[PDB]
RNA sequence: GGGG
DNA sequence: TATAATGGGAGTCTGATGCAGG
DNA sequence: CCTGCATCAGAGCCCAAAA
């Protein structure tokens, strides 16, 4: 069909590669395909460079390189191996008391390598790391809270690359300096810099007050040494001020470019602010054998002018998108990589010191151990490092571009407060202000905007188009915060005719303050009105017309869609849909220009005008993490002719390259029965029927076989007291047969396991005995089916030990793994959502017969309850459903860009020519208006819907025009009583599917030290019944159901057998007993040395261990 | 949870499978008295798969 | 009601030389009509055998007698040079909808 | 240092094999197997020894270790108790006795308390022949017949009521 | 990080 | 069981209450 | 006598919780 599309916005540049933020980093940080001495300092260059030389002897170093990885993407993926690279460096062993020179390149261990699409393979698992948005370094001048006249100054470096400092104006009028939350007065440290009393007054003095407060006689009285190790005593109380360890106390502290590290964006701001220019990235230097300044004057400086009130000096925004930055992969990475460094070099100068000062080499000097656990606990267990989105491609891309406030160097829950989580006048543009988690997290964690890119500093910038006179040029300038705040900024649907500015008001922004302004005055424009929304929010069209609360639901839940086997691209789009299946990498181009030369199931081969008949593999049902299928399907035929660019095979959740999240399905909005109650869907069988909303789905099983120390656990067929009715879909091995309908119970992988000392007690030998069975040596531990859950077998992979490649963790022989597939028909239970928020769980399944219909005999698909548009206030879906209406009749699809979009009126121009086809057919066709239809435009004219007067094709067009149409019962075959609004609208099936959530136990596993049951649907759990709970069944005094809970439903252990005893043997439960736990917290008091002893009325001790704890 | 117009005010629909493991003990015992099984242990076994 | 192709386990198989996936071969199978010109008769059994560079449509079934395929034009599967394909589909008469957990035919 | 104490001399073997494999894998550019470290390490060593020493050196994990990042998960919640009898199985004890002892009576009950002296209910009293020689009724190769023809009315007994046929599992 |  | 070796390395915000201090 | 000032103990529920 045609694709018709609105809006007047030309765009003058393309959405930046989106998973750029994840790529490019790493890249940068690794700089493998950079040849060494070309390196830039920086990344893992810049780590080396820092820890090195090594001194006592000097370890030097010269270059590193990276290897080649072991093993391909897909091969880790397979073993749960890690995708890493070989790191190897050549180093340079001087002895700095001979001469003698060893070199050698010693091995580091590996490190991992990022994919094509910005994901890591760790252990088997593909997993992102999340960028951490946090305060940049930097010196900030802010208001002092208790003093309304004084202000503090702080400089912060990089997180755990320095300590915090504080310069408050103590209210007895000298100025104060604050490190490691320990104070002093500032005019002793000012000494120790070598300054006098003359430099202070001559530089500052202009302030009468203020800088004669600051001045201190006793300080004066000592030349820079004496004053350097008066300050260490105050720090350090206890140790001995000898002058060489305090010089290294406070070198290390502050002029040390090793223990001390302003950022590289810590430099420009300082610099930029105070008016200096810094040599280094430290607060002072050791020169000449004393100590030079370089910030600490300029900070006084600054402070000082602030109290003063002198022109050019302003307190700092700390929530200002200019001075917060992003901490991205490689740095995240290189910050973990500078601590796995440092600790070898601890285990380096050990070394240099214990066996022998001379045969050694650098082979044997460097343990890489520090290293590699330093790197492996970043990927495997930082808080930053998450199990990767895959349920659909959106999904991942969506959460490589994610920032974070939370983790490793940022805020906790607990710790946490409104400053940080509200929107800030500067996240226009940069930071998505819709997509955000709702609850808990609220602005700590956002996205990024789609037009945004973070700069080498750190700092998110946004594309703007320069404005010259009233002229708009095509040159594009990405704008930090702090550099955007100088300009004049125009809206971007600002009226234009050419490339001139077309209205004589213009709507703009100074500061993000909106203001009307003449085109004189106009400095530049924004890109597009997609560069303020995430890539996520993007995707909902009409978002002009929807309630931001309700927006937020509409993008967060595109993330859940699951792919759909019959998956279709919504009729109306906002055309960025075709752009992230692209960049996503979930389907499949052309490399160059050629022809087809094969096209399967399995694999698509391409002969290229270079001659080269490239074959593409196609990815065919891969289990992502969430289970959902990833697979890829071709979407060309033998001998059809492509061009560079063109699709090859369509991706999950994908249809010729739009991206399909879900189905666009006929649906009503009208009540129905009270199934619509409160959210509840009802659908049409219809649905079902044609394989609408299923999905194919996969849950991976495994099993090990281990030695023991009572001898081998064995994979085998042959397991004990088993029918041959049980064991029909097994192998000869043991292992179930691959295309077998396995349910719950069923053996997957038969396993047997020898039996413990519990070898069968005396009630057992003699029953074995009378059977005349000997008593097996193994006991039946196989492999089967959880509660729930069962599908076809699709897929085996057995791994023993002494099989070529595969050694597994010690003590393993073999593990199994069986892959189980089902498909998913819709079910009540599972749960829809449109793109603006309307979410709602399916509550009936109608026949055909019982759902409304048009006249001409078409049954609706979805009926939405009309209650939960008004409260919402999300109008985009109804605007959505007409646009809808018209391509039903008129067979197209549109692209409505969001705030620059289809209008009312060209709407209803589109919905006029559908009611020629829905209508015209009909008047040719031999028929007449209906009966009923007559009955309802009487009814529609006392509403005001359609005018008094007129032809029935005149009022129902009227209606048509107004998205509602005559609706009959299938029930009845009665008209309903008015016209409903009926259109096409795109609606996506959930990950929430009740297949997943419905659990219940009877009785199960029990926790070791308090006897409860477990938790969660995986352990067979029990129910939490918490404080909360007790208090219901409490103010209902409902006593005996709330003991039992206490009690035999819990760790009652005399209680909870004796209980489920009477009900198999049908008599009444007994009155409950002692509850263990409580026994447990009788213990643990005494284990603190408290007598806690029950007593009776008598107040006599009760003994509640029944005589077992008592000599 | 899913919307039940059809309910009385007293009434809740539960899923079969879920009442079967909540009142599993009552399930054997009743199996037996009638007679789907022979005894309370054999009856259990039939339960599982 | 039913489907077996030769070398095919399960559902989720997929055929050297066919472009469709097996899932999408049975939903091209679930649109087939089979008119039963005999009252008496309620389960047959259509064979199929292709080759080649053909794209298999309804007609290539072979012919039994007394059952008429009424849209003899739906495609089936596209096989490229060495595609093969052989199956046995099972037509039934029945009223309703019958979901295929529920047969397991 | 360790939870599970070591024999000083067995801690030294350990730290042999640590250092020899962080050669080895200093050398070898990657990770070495079993067979690789059984070869550095001389005479004596097979992988199959390498790899026991390396289940032994094994140091336990706290049952404490937090799962996931909101604070308020164990480790030791996910572990079941495998030592106390479930409901169903303190049951099913319950439940055994009571069928064994109404099957013993209803052949006879001398000739259950022959076979019962014979293995024990709450005791296990199996030996084989000597002490047999003691309070049955009888002299000494008579109580293994009787044993048979107890175990054999058994047996034709089972075949009724079967109800003991379940309990094999 | 995700559901109400 | 024996050259001599002699002092360490490292990280929010609220309200209530019991304490050394103009 | 009274007031700064620190040290301490608080910060919602249930479910997945992908180790
Ligand atoms: N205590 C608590 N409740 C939650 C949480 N998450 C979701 N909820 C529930 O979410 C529900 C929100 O329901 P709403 O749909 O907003 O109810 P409403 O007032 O009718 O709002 P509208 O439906 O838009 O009219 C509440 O009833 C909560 O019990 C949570 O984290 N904590």
């Amino acid at each position: 069909m045609e694709i018709k599309r609105f809006g007047r916005i030309r765009e003058v540049i393309p959405l930046p590669p989106l998973t750029e933020i994840q790529v490019e980093s790493y890249r940068r940080a690794l700089q493998a395909d950079v040849p060494p001495e070309k390196r830039e300092n920086v990344g893992i260059q810049a780590a080396f460079r820092e820890t090195f030389p090594i001194e006592e002897l000097v370890l030097d170093f010269l270059e590193y390189r990276l290897g080649e990885p072991p093993f391909p993407q897909d091969e880790c993926r397979e073993k749960d191996l890690t995708y890493q690279a070989p790191l190897y460096a050549r180093l340079q062993l001087i002895h700095k008391d001979t001469g003698l020179i060893k070199e050698d390149e010693v091995f580091l261990g590996h490190i991992p390598l990022m994919t094509e699409d910005g994901s890591f393979i760790i252990n088997g698992a593909d997993r992102v790391i999340v960028s951490q948005i946090h305060r940049s370094p930097g010196v900030y001048f802010t208001p002092d809270p208790a003093r309304p006249g004084r202000y503090i100054a702080s400089i912060i470096p990089l997180p755990k690359r320095g300590p915090w400092i504080d310069l408050e104006v103590e209210p007895n009028g000298v100025v104060s300096m604050k490190v490691n939350k320990r104070k002093f007065p500032l005019v002793l440290l000012l000494r120790v810099l070598g300054y006098d009393q003359e430099t202070l007054a001559r530089e500052l003095g202009a302030y009468g007050e203020l800088v004669q407060g600051l001045m201190d006689e006793s300080v004066f009285a000592m030349r820079p040494e004496e004053a350097l190790i008066r300050l260490f005593t105050l720090l350090r109380p206890g140790d001995p001020p000898k002058r060489d360890k305090a010089v290294a106390y406070v070198y290390g502290l502050i002029a040390d470019p090793r223990r001390y590290d302003l950022g590289e964006a810590g430099r420009y701001k300082a610099e930029e602010k105070l008016g200096i220019r810094l040599s280094g990235r430290t607060l002072a230097r050791f020169e000449d054998g004393e100590f030079k300044d370089e910030v600490f004057l300029p900070t006084l400086r600054y402070l000082f002018a602030l109290t003063a009130g002198v022109p050019g000096h302003e307190v700092d925004d700390i929530d200002h998108l200019g001075n917060r930055r992003i901490r991205t992969v490689g740095e995240l990475m290189t910050d973990q990589f500078r601590v796995g460094l440092a600790r070898l070099a601890r285990g380096v100068r050990e070394r240099m010191l214990m066996g022998s000062e001379d045969s050694l080499t650098p082979a044997k000097l460097v343990n890489s151990r520090p290293l590699e656990a330093a790197i492996r606990e970043f990927f495997s267990r930082s808080q930053l490092s998450q199990f990767k989105d895959e349920t659909n491609p959106l999904s991942s891309l969506r959460h490589k571009r994610r920032i974070s406030a939370l983790g490793p160097g940022g805020l906790t829950r607990e710790r946490a407060g409104f400053d940080v989580r509200d929107v800030h006048r500067t996240h226009y543009g940069r930071i998505c202000p819709v997509e955000t988690p709702e609850g808990a997290n609220i602005g700590l964690i956002t996205s990024l905007a789609a037009y945004a890119r973070v700069d080498e500093l750190g700092f998110i910038r946004t594309p703007y188009r320069r404005v010259v006179g009233g002229v708009v040029t095509d040159e594009v300038v990405y704008m930090t915060a702090t550099e955007e705040d100088r300009y004049t900024i125009a809206q971007a649907n600002t009226p234009l005719e050419g490339n001139r500015i077309a209205a004589e008001r213009v709507v703009a922004r100074r500061k993000g303050e909106p203001v009307i302004v003449s085109p004189e005055e106009v400095e530049f424009m924004d890109v597009s009105p997609k560069q303020v929304f995430s890539v996520n929010t993007n995707l909902i069209p009409f978002l002009e017309h929807d309630d931001a609360n309700r927006a937020l639901m509409g993008s967060n839940m595109q993330t859940q869609a699951v792919p759909l086997i019959r998956a279709q691209a919504p009729v109306v789009m906002t055309g960025l849909e075709e752009r992230v299946v692209r960049d996503s990498l979930a389907a499949l181009y052309a490399e160059e220009d050629g022809e087809v030369a094969k096209v399967d199931g399995n694999r698509i081969v391409v002969r290229y005008e270079d001659g080269r008949l490239v074959e593409y593999p196609l990815r065919r049902f891969y289990r992502s993490n969430q289970g959902t299928a990833l697979d890829q399907r071709p979407r060309v035929v033998v001998g059809q002719r492509v061009r560079k660019g063109d699709l090859l095979a369509d991706g999950p959740a994908s249809e010729n390259g739009f991206l399909a999240l879900g189905q666009n399905v006929l649906v009503a909005i009208m009540p129905f029965d009270g199934y619509n109650f409160e959210d509840a869907i009802v659908i049409s069988e219809e649905l079902l029927k044609r394989d609408f909303y299923t999905s194919i789905h996969i849950e991976r099983y495994e099993i090990e076989a281990r030695d023991t120390k009572l001898g081998p656990e064995r994979i085998t067929r042959d397991i004990p007291h088993l029918s041959e009715a049980a064991l029909r879909d097994l192998d000869e091995e043991g292992v179930v047969r691959i295309g077998a309908e396995v349910k719950p119970g069923d053996i997957l992988v038969g396993r047997t396991s020898f039996k413990g000392e519990s070898e069968p007690t005396p009630e057992e030998r003699l029953l074995r005995s009378i059977f005349g069975e000997k008593a097996r040596d193994v006991k039946d531990t196989s492999l089967r089916v959880p509660p729930g859950e069962g599908g076809i077998v699709v897929r085996t992979v057995r791994l023993r030990r002494g099989d070529p490649g595969v050694e597994l963790k010690p003590g393993v022989r073999e593990v199994v793994r069986v892959y189980v597939a089902q498909k998913r028909k819709l079910q009540v239970g599972d749960k829809l959502a449109n793109r603006h928020g309307n979410k709602g769980v399916v509550a009936k399944i109608l026949p055909v017969e019982d759902m409304p219909h048009l006249p001409d005999g078409t049954p609706v698909d979805v009926i939405l309850n009309p209650l939960g548009v008004p409260s919402r206030m999300n109008l985009g879906q109804i605007l959505e459903t007409h646009l809808g209406l018209a391509g039903y009749f008129l067979g197209q699809r549109y692209i409505s860009p969001i705030f620059d979009g289809a209008k009312e009126p060209e709407i209803k121009e589109l919905l006029a020519q559908a009611f020629e086809v829905y209508f015209g057919k009909r008047k040719g066709e031999g028929f007449g208006v209906d009966k009923r239809e007559v009955e309802v435009l009487r009814r529609a004219e006392k509403l005001g819907l359609v005018t008094p007067g007129k032809t029935p094709e005149e009022q129902l067009k009227e209606l048509f025009l107004q998205g509602k149409v005559v609706l009959y019962d299938g029930r009845t075959g009665e008209p309903i009583e008015g016209p409903i609004v009926v259109g096409q609208m795109f609606i996506m099936k959930l990950y929430h599917m009740v297949e997943d959530k419905m659990h219940a136990r009877s009785t199960g596993p029990y926790s070791l030290i308090t006897q409860q049951p477990l938790g969660g649907k995986a352990q067979f759990g029990g129910q939490r019944f918490g404080e909360m709970e007790v208090w219901a069944l409490e103010a209902y005094g409902a006593a005996h159901t709330l003991q039992e809970m206490l009690t035999l439903k819990s760790d009652d252990i005399e209680g909870r057998n004796a209980a489920y005893e009477a009900i198999i043997k049908g008599e009444d439960v007994p009155e409950p007993s002692v509850p263990e736990s409580f026994r447990v917290l009788v213990k643990e008091l005494q284990a603190l040395a408290l007598d806690v002893q029950t007593l009776d009325e008598k107040d006599n001790p009760v003994d509640i261990f029944e005589g077992l704890a008592s000599k | 949870i899913v919307v039940g117009p059809q309910l009385k005010l007293h009434q809740c629909g539960l899923p079969k499978r879920m009442a079967l493991e909540l009142f599993k003990p009552f399930l054997l015992k009743k199996m037996e008295e009638k007679g789907i099984a022979p005894n309370v242990k054999a009856a259990r076994r039939m339960l599982e798969r | 009601t039913s489907v077996y192709i030769e070398d095919v386990l399960h559902e989720f198989s997929t055929i050297p030389g066919v472009k469709e996936d097996v899932v999408e071969i049975i939903l091209n199978l679930k649109e087939l009509v089979v008119r039963f010109l005999n009252p008496s008769l309620q389960t047959v059994t259509l064979l199929l055998k292709a080759e080649g560079p053909k794209e298999v449509k309804a007609r290539d079934f072979l012919p039994v007698a007394d059952v008429e395929i009424m849209n003899p034009d739906l495609h089936i599967a596209t096989l490229e040079e060495g595609g093969r394909l052989n199956m046995e589909v099972r037509v039934d008469r029945g009223v309703g909808y019958v979901p295929a957990e529920k047969h397991g035919i | 240092a360790r939870t599970i104490r070591i024999p000083v001399h067995m801690v030294e073997t350990i730290n042999k094999l640590s250092r020899t494999a962080r050669q080895l894998q200093q050398e070898l550019g990657r990770e070495p197997t079993y067979e690789e470290i059984a070869e550095a390490m001389g005479p004596g060593w097979d992988a199959k020894r390498v790899e026991e020493t390396l289940k032994i050196a094994q140091e336990p994990v706290s049952l404490e270790t937090p799962i996931g990042d909101e604070k308020d998960s164990f480790y030791g919640d996910f572990i079941p108790d495998e030592h106390l009898p479930s409901p169903v199985d303190a049951a099913t004890q319950s439940l055994l006795s009571e069928e064994l002892e109404k099957a013993l009576s209803k052949l006879s009950e001398r000739e259950a308390m022959v076979l019962k002296l014979r293995k024990g209910l709450i005791d296990g009293r199996e030996h084989t022949l000597e002490e047999v020689g003691a309070f049955f009724g009888v002299t000494r190769e008579r109580i293994r017949q009787i044993e048979n023809k107890a175990l054999r009315k058994l047996k034709y007994h089972e075949s009724r009521t079967r109800k003991l046929r379940d309990f094999l599992d």
